[PDB]
């Protein structure tokens, strides 16, 4: 009356092939805070009385 | 030869240093004003003796 069976095998997950990955040289620039500098020169005569 | 083991492939973690990174150091910061109060005053204060 009572039968039962045994489970097959499962399929197993494949492994992901992965990620592809390229290779660079890279420069990251930000924003500028620094003010621009610049060298001058002042004439001028104190005068006093 | 054939083999009844079932393969299992585990490679450590490898080790990673963090090196010390800043975006904006604080003497930029101090020179983002456009004008330092202490420097002028001691710049301006050395005309009598100049
Ligand atoms: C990175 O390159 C490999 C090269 O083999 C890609 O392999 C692909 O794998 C997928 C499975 O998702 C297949 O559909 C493609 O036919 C494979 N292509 C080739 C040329 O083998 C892999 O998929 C690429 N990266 C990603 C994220 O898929
Ligand atoms: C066991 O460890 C890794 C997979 O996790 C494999 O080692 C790397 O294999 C790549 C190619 O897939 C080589 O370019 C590297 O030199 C290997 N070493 C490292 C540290 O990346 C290794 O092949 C795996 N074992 C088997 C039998 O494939």
């Amino acid at each position: 009356a009572t039968v039962v069976q045994f489970e097959q095998p499962r399929r197993c997950p494949t492994r992901p092939e992965g990620q592809n990955y390229t290779e660079g040289i890279a420069v990251v620039f930000k924003e500028n805070i620094a003010p621009y500098k610049f060298k001058a020169t002042m004439y001028y005569k104190d005068v006093t009385v | 030869t054939v083999s009844t083991f079932i393969d299992l492939n585990i490679t450590m973690l490898e080790d990673h240093e963090f090196v010390p990174l800043e975006v904006y150091t604080r003497h930029e910061i101090k020179d983002s004003g456009l004008l330092d109060y202490t420097e002028v005053q001691r710049r301006n204060q050395l005309h009598d003796l100049r």
